């Protein structure tokens, strides 16, 4: 498969290099390795492709002069980015295509956040009403950058979880909620919240009322 | 070469057919790909060389066209098909290479399923929020279709700021949404008022949940 790495929070004006790492196949076989980005809530945007056999590269007209694509080994391709702006905030994907046959293989993406400010850890607050069935949850408030991870009962609680998309508030900080529906026969529910950018780890058991 | 998709968004009934258009400003023959992207996931290849289905793609997806004008059709729409669809140029005539490159702008497909009225929950702020200087009240609208609008009133005054809305993607099985609406105020503002109301409206129907800062 494919895995992107290198994303994180950077200031406007920064440079940054991302890496796309291949497993199970080799860039010594003939493929186009490409980078595609997607700003939050916007469309896919092609950046550049490289032909792994000879390193011939092709660039979007907005990228040439500011982004560089490179084959650095038989398992890695990089994307060097310079003079970053807030509008470069996006998920950056690497994808593999052949000749004329689309891109069947994509990585999960790495998030690049170009913003002023500094990392901030989330506060975690329980959500409960002021009943044989009840919805409880955790509010994960005021963090930067994305992502946070939220599981319940360390991922063994299955039925009835709804984790909503994060929202970026006008302050530039994000917030996210996750709720779970339980019956009176249930055991306690614990949300496990992690914010890797700040090495934050919090477990919160939420009780009714 | 410029790639243009229309429309920007389209609503289709379960079981219906919807067609999406992609235009190239100069001919790319058959070298056009289509992708599906569900919120929070990488895109998945649907169609390559304008009409060839990728592996594992159900046959209700079809593509057509060659040159400058292309169509993606979903024949027998399912709730799972709620997604954004993109076309991609796969040929560069300057260089005569076939690498996958520029995208169209994307088309969002909304699926019209059976209507379902929302139930509503309001979550008063946990006690330790207020010492932080701000307070966030959460209102949830569960399992509903079609879309709702949310109104917050504080002591009867409609709020017009401090509000954020987040909607889960349409459910693959029943087309429904879920919605989290937050009202954020300063601790001074929160302590200055008493009644906090979340009003969820679905067409001509309204569900309201409220609490009082003294009763929790």
């Amino acid at each position: 498969q494919l895995v992107e790495s290198g994303g994180g929070l950077v200031q406007p004006g920064a440079s940054l290099t991302l890496t796309c790492t291949a497993s199970g196949f080799s860039f010594s076989s003939d493929y186009y390795m490409c980078w595609v980005r997607q700003a939050p809530g916007k469309g896919l945007e092609w950046i550049a492709c490289i032909w792994t056999a000879n390193s011939i590269s092709y660039y979007a007209r907005w990228a040439k002069g500011r982004f560089t694509i490179s084959k650095t080994s038989s398992t890695t391709v990089t994307l060097q980015m310079t003079s970053l702006t807030a509008a470069d905030t996006a998920t950056y994907f690497c994808a593999r295509g052949g000749s004329g046959d689309g891109q069947s293989l994509w990585g999960p993406g790495t998030l690049v956040t170009v913003s002023s400010g500094q990392p901030k850890a989330p506060s975690v607050f329980p959500l409960a009403p002021c009943s044989s069935t009840v919805t409880l949850g955790c509010l994960v408030k005021g963090y930067l950058p994305e992502p946070v991870t939220v599981t319940w009962n360390s991922g063994t609680l299955t039925n009835g979880v709804r984790t909503f998309p994060s929202v970026r508030q006008s302050s530039g900080l994000y917030s996210l909620s996750s709720v779970v529906s339980v019956t009176s026969s249930s055991q306690p529910v614990t949300c496990n919240v992690a914010h890797p950018a700040t090495n934050t780890k919090v477990d919160k058991t939420v009780a009714p009322s | 070469i410029v790639m243009t998709q229309t429309p920007a968004s389209v609503e289709a009934a379960v079981g219906g057919t919807v067609a999406i258009k992609c235009q190239a400003s100069q001919s790319i023959r058959s070298y056009l790909a289509w992708y599906q992207q569900k919120p929070g996931q990488p895109p998945k290849l649907l169609i390559y060389e304008a009409s060839k289905l990728a592996s594992g793609v159900p046959s209700r997806f079809s593509g057509s066209g060659s040159g400058t004008q292309f169509t993606l059709t979903i024949s027998g729409v399912e709730c799972d098909d709620a997604a954004t669809y993109y076309c991609q140029r796969n040929y560069d005539s300057y260089s005569g290479a076939y690498y996958p490159n520029g995208f169209g702008g994307g088309t969002e497909v909304v699926v019209k399923g059976d209507p379902v009225a929302p139930s509503v929950l309001i979550f008063p702020p946990a006690a330790d929020q207020v010492a932080t200087g701000t307070v966030t009240i959460v209102c949830v609208a569960n399992k509903y279709f079609p879309d709702v609008t949310v109104t917050w009133e504080v002591d009867g005054t409609t709020q017009t700021t401090g509000i954020e809305n987040s909607k889960t993607p349409q459910n693959s099985a029943d087309c429904t949404y879920n919605l989290s609406s937050t009202l954020t105020l300063t601790s001074t503002q929160y302590n200055s008022h008493k009644e906090y109301t979340c009003k969820v409206t679905q067409g001509t129907t309204s569900v309201v949940q409220s609490f009082n800062r003294g009763d929790c």
